[PDB]
């Protein structure tokens, strides 16, 4: 978030890698920008 | 597919404004509200 | 706006936060309308000295 908009950019891989996060090179683009003007403290996950 | 989306805010609570992220069976929705969020969001979907 | 909206008896429909604990940054928004405290107190309820 900067002067009240929020970004997120991302990336997903083509490996089917063992168990832990591999020290590749790959930058993420950006997805999405939004307006949304709030003061964010804090953040929570949504599982299944 | 279990990461859905993600809750940012401050109080989380409806005191002020927060972000819902959310990606269900049908799209990717993107609100914010006065929300009285659960003290544990989730979805859940009987496998089978 | 006055030939819009200005009411003989004032046009109290308009509303603007008078006091804040300190500066929002640029293009920020704070609706939430709970009470200010001048003095010390933790002050609770809808009002206090
Ligand atoms: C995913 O979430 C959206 C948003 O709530 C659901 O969209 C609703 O779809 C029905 C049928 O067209 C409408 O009557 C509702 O008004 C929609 N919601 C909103 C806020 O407008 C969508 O159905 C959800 N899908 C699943 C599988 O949960
Ligand atoms: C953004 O949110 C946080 C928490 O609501 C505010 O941070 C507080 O700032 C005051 C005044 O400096 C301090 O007394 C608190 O100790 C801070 N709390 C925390 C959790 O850090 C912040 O002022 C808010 N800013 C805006 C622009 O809304």
């Amino acid at each position: 978030n900067i002067d009240g908009y929020f970004k997120i950019y991302s990336k997903h891989t083509p490996i089917n890698l063992v168990r832990d996060l591999p020290h590749g090179f790959s930058a993420l683009e950006p997805l999405v920008d939004l307006p949304i003007g709030i003061n964010i403290t804090r953040f929570q996950t949504l599982l299944a | 597919n279990i990461i859905r989306g993600w809750i940012f805010g401050t109080t989380l609570d409806s005191k002020t404004q927060s972000l819902l992220i959310v990606n269900n069976a049908t799209n990717v929705v993107i609100k914010v509200c006065e929300f009285q969020f659960c003290n544990d969001p989730f979805l859940g979907v009987y496998y089978h | 706006s006055n030939n819009l909206d200005s009411k003989v008896g004032g046009n109290y429909n308009y509303r603007y936060r008078l006091f804040r604990k300190s500066n929002l940054k640029p293009f920020e928004r704070d609706i939430s309308t709970e009470i200010y405290q001048a003095g010390s107190t933790p002050c609770n309820g809808v009002q206090g000295f």
